[PDB]
RNA sequence: CACGGACCAAGGAGUCUAACGUCUAUGCGAGUGUUUGGGUGUAAAACCCAUACGCGUAAUGAAAGUGAACGUAGGUUGGGGCCUCGCAAGAGGUGCACAAUCGACCGAUCCUGAUGUCUUCGGAUGGAUUUGAGUAAGAGCAUAGCUGUUGGGACCCGAAAG
RNA sequence: GUCGAAUUUGGGUAUAGGGGCGAAAGACUAAUCGAACCAUCUAGUAGCUGGUUCCUGCCGAAGUUUCCCUCAGGAUAGCAGAAGCUCGUAUCAGUUUUAUGAGGUAAAGCGAAUGAUUAGAGGUUCCGGGGUCGAAAUGACCUUGACCUAUUCUCAAACUUUAAAUAUGUAAGAAGUCCUUGUUACUUAAUUGAACGUGGACAUUUGAAUGAAGAGCUUUUAGUGGGCCAUUUUUGGUAAGCAGAACUGGCGAUGCGGGAUGAACCGAACGUAGAGUUAAGGUGCCGGAAUACACGCUCAUCAGACACCACAAAAGGUGUUAG
RNA sequence: GUGAUUUCUGCCCAGUGCUCUGAAUGUCAAAGUGAAGAAAUUCAACCAAGCGCGGGUAAACGGCGGGAGUUAUGACU
RNA sequence: GAAGACAUUGUCAGGUGGGGAGUUUGGCUGGGGCGGCACAUCUGUUAAACGAUAACGCAGAUGUCCUAAGGGGGGCUCAUGGAGAACAGAAAUCUCCAGUAGAACAAAAGGGUAAAAGCCCCCUUGAUUUUGAUUUUCAGUGUGAAUACAAACCAUGAAAGUGUGGCCUAUCGAUCCUUUAGUCCCUCGGAAUUUGAGGCUAGAGGUGCCAGAAAAGUUACCACAGGGAUAACUGGCUUGUG
RNA sequence: GGUUGCGGCCAUAUCUACCAGAAAGCACCGUUUCCCGUCCGAUCAACUGUAGUUAAGCUGGUAAGAGCCUGACCGAGUAGUGUAGUGGGUGACCAUACGCGAAACUCAGGUGCUGCAAUCU
């Protein structure tokens, strides 16, 4: 009973992106002072804090690098017999939604961030989270405040990228920033040795694309995606190739 | 929660009697290449003693 | 996933009763027909002191899909189907793998 | 040191009915049930009665449909009782109910496709690790009774609410 | 407190229940207000408390299994009563013996393999698991470190060659054994096998011991589904009248004799009575019964007196006794 | 909404509200129109306000941090 | 006077709408809440030598991956150690001896495997059709998973055989409604034809609270029906010496 | 009795070291046209039993060897355990009554047995 009062950090997610950001980020800044220890958890870590004051300290922390949800309880010991107090709890939960995702919005959320289409990546992961739409270069942000009051879930999570390999890039010259709607084409891995089967696809990897590189990207096609979200879209609508980021071996 | 005291003095005062083990056990389970020969090998031999023994 | 577009399969048919070759598509809704036995109790008693009648569902933590691989016969053309997996996407015919 | 009880008389709580399950009694028995109604009466009693209808004598199928004996209504293993034999013990013959098992018949599903045939109908015969709440010298119907179930205020007294 | 004014008051008159009225307290609206009073639908519903009326006879439980938004409750299975039915030595048994099976805990084993632990000192293309970045990739910044690099000794519930006890499966025959040859569409090169049989032989020691207030079978329904205690084997907890299990007995449902007293310990389980002997416990007196016998020990300025049980530790003491 | 007077009332329109003599073709009900069909029907363009994009507003709800770079700083960056 | 085929009014349709009405706001639990899943399952242990056997006991896994990592057949032997070879070394390729598995078998853990179940090649779809029987959890119901056959057609091998999915133990789902595939079968009940609709038989929409509700808060203004108390004794517990 | 083919039980049959094997049989060895398979006729294929061999293989014998397997009034009736008491002890735990009964170790002895067919001084 020594702990006193308690921050629970936890992120559902198997594999924990934003949450391995919030630990190095946590070292920088040297917020955590007045630990008593750190123990681990199943989905997150637990931070043990002597008193109240520090554990609400924190929070005000977590509020400004990550999208947060919290709430508090309380339980009883002992009362010294001056008149009085209660030993508290910190339950804090990161949105799960991690930076590289694939994910189908709601239709009536997206109907109000920009009319954005349904079908977008995320960004930047901030304070807030982003999204951005790959195709036309467009951003709309998600609060916390509007995330919690109607979950939903990420479509696919790192381990479903797909090595590729360019073949050309065509820049067909609107940008705000990226080098946005460059016309790459591209194809698998696995067919380029022995077939045919080319895929034709606008991504906002403009600039740093270029050919004979090997770019991760999202495979609409083969891949086995389960979202009701997802099931009430037009079919012939959705793009075959989803674009990521690139390896880029860089030295040996 | 659970625990196994009192259920063996409940079995015990019915006893654990046995499935008590006829004649002519059922050839349901038995192999059917079998069964269909066993069908036709009565056959023969309840006329067999219809009307050669009589 | 992938199945194929092609599929030699058997047949029950009075005539065939053996292994024919079949075409396989996906799964689609056209209009549910309420001459359907459910929906005029809701057309007769919704329309009510009682007022909208049938419960709808909510509680969505539902996932998947009817995943469809159908048998079309070249041969005799009728209706008697074959099975899948719990399976999430269906795309079929291309990725040969 | 949990709750109710100062004393006395009176009142005071598993009832009734509709439909039913097992068991038990009685009538009649491949039938059974007179009482919705009519006839008569000493008059809400008793007595007498036609035509139907109910349940039963046939199942099975989602349905159109078809619809139960190769035979001393079958073979084997036990089976009370009676018959024969023996002074008896026992041996031998017939063996009801009922228990086990292999078959046969009818319906369903899958198969086999005869004489024929408006050339597309028709389904003879033969099958099968299948399936039925069946047939295989009928047993049900009606009234009453205790026990039990469901719907009723339902063993009696009790809310905060609408 | 205020007391010539936003003062005090009579009568008239207006606003009515999700409505009114409020210099705002959720106040007031006929002793009723976080939604008035009256009658009706209403004997509203209740897995929750309380109560439930005559006697005697016989039999007699359960707090456990699986399933339920299920844990104060229900269905189902078990336990129990009743009505009985076909027969009457049936073949069964909370048991032993013989003949064989199975097991891997106690003990043994570590100079017969494995085997932790506590702490960790440096190794920039011997890795890269990851983080933010970046119009790129000769690309930076970071962290657990990729690596134990040449260290030792010690064990274990998730180590083993060998392997008790106690518990446990099966058999000890009539539906069985043998001889002769019938059936078939299966099986074999083959009427050879297989399976089932006809006919013949084998008899009360017919195939170990002991017991059997008959054995076999079916319908139907009540209550119960909050359990606790003890010895022994144990897990969590320093340790609990603590938390959870295992086999058997008991209390609950059960008095009587003994432990002064006591739900669980010891003896023993109940028709009404008489005589007889005993159990556990006791025999100075209360208090029925030997101030019986026999060998020793012990003196306390807080002696000691009978299991469960209500008391105690190490270590000291020319106090005493026997070694 | 604040609560006499005196004296002051800073910075921010991203968020949520509110608002508009603002661009228009993204969304887009019934009726209507067109096409195919034997017909029930099916499909297609068309499409109001509102939403969306754009502008205004804090005596509207409200907010007023961190990292650097030379070490105390109402410093500059 | 003003206004005019617009306004108003009637009916349907879309938007807005806590101002108002109705209702919900899981369970287990060393009090509830937070965390967690002990709620559906799997391996080792707890577990006391059949089986069974509890705890918010312990160390861990599953909501997947695979036309080969399934099926058959043939050839071959692995981790590592030692001795030799231009560059070549702590580690390239080649060679030989020793080599009971110290390797590998998609993944947790425990079993299993040496002319194989490993490794490298060869041909292939039995990862098929009809439905019964059995084992595990168990009421001997369901569901999932599995075992041994029967009737068909096949794959491989010279052959015996083997194969009804991953070497064994885990990897998954009812009624309702939806939709597709076999008879082109049955019916639309006055009689026909064609669309349409309803049926039988086998399967995929799926409830993860996993034998399966459509569901946010607060009350210190609170109400009702009930249930729990209260302290001062573990087994003798408390004292002066890390 | 010695070999060969096919085996059963699967170390008393293995492992390490040396030493012997008349006979027949297995084996090493000879060659590369055909069938076939490789980088390589070494394995595998075919051809010859002709040119040559017991050097190996295999078989047998030995070693105060390692190992393994049977035996023990060996360890030891010890450890452990079923049942019993108003038995002991503050406890830890230990005695006694009726029962069951190990193991490593120590020592002694052992080193394949055998079924069918055939061929051999």
């Amino acid at each position: 009973n020594t702990w006193r009062a308690t921050v629970q950090i936890r992120q559902k997610v198997p594999h924990k992106r934003t949450f391995l950001f919030l630990e190095q980020l946590i070292l920088k800044h040297n917020a955590h002072v007045d630990t008593i220890s750190i123990s681990e958890a199943k989905d997150g870590l637990d931070f043990f804090y002597a008193q109240k004051n520090h554990a609400v300290k924190m929070i005000d922390f977590l509020n400004a690098v990550v999208p947060i949800k919290h709430k508090k309880s309380e339980e009883l010991i002992s009362q010294d017999t001056t008149g009085a107090t209660y030993k508290f709890s910190y339950s804090v939960e990161i949105v799960p939604i991690c930076k590289d995702d694939l994910v189908v919005l709601p239709k009536k959320l997206a109907k109000s961030m920009g009319n954005i289409s349904q079908f977008v990546l995320c960004s930047k992961i901030s304070n807030t989270v982003q999204f951005m739409d790959p195709t036309t270069l467009q951003t709309a942000d998600l609060s916390p405040s509007v995330y919690w009051r109607a979950p939903f879930n990420a479509l696919a999570d790192v381990t479903q990228l797909v090595e590729f390999i360019v073949l050309d890039v065509d820049s067909t010259g609107i940008s705000r920033g990226n080098r946005v709607l460059a016309d790459i084409t591209v194809a698998r891995t696995s067919d380029l040795g022995v077939n045919d089967q080319v895929y034709y696809v606008r991504s906002h990897l403009g600039g740093i694309c270029h050919a004979g590189d090997s770019v991760m990207g999202y495979f609409i096609a083969n891949s086995n995606y389960n979202s009701d979200l997802f099931d009430g879209l037009n079919i012939d609508y959705v793009p075959d190739v989803v674009l990521v980021k690139k390896l880029y071996q860089r030295k040996s | 929660n659970h625990t196994a005291h009192n259920q063996t003095r409940k079995a015990h005062r019915n006893g654990i009697k046995k499935p008590k083990t006829y004649k002519y056990p059922s050839l349901k389970g038995v192999d059917p290449k079998f069964r269909r020969n066993h069908k036709h090998a009565l056959h023969g031999t309840a006329k067999a003693l219809a009307a050669a023994k009589k | 996933v992938n199945v194929p577009k092609t599929r030699k399969t058997y047949c029950k048919g009075k005539t065939c009763r053996k292994h024919t070759q079949h075409k396989v598509t996906q799964y689609k809704a056209g209009k549910a027909s309420l001459f359907a036995q459910g929906k005029r109790r809701y057309d007769r008693k919704q329309s009510g002191f009682g007022g909208q009648t049938k419960p709808v569902f909510h509680k969505k933590a539902k996932t998947t899909k009817k995943v469809v691989l159908r048998l079309e016969c070249v041969k005799c053309k009728t209706r008697a189907q074959l099975t899948l997996k719990r399976c999430k996407h269906f795309e079929l015919g291309g990725e040969k793998k």
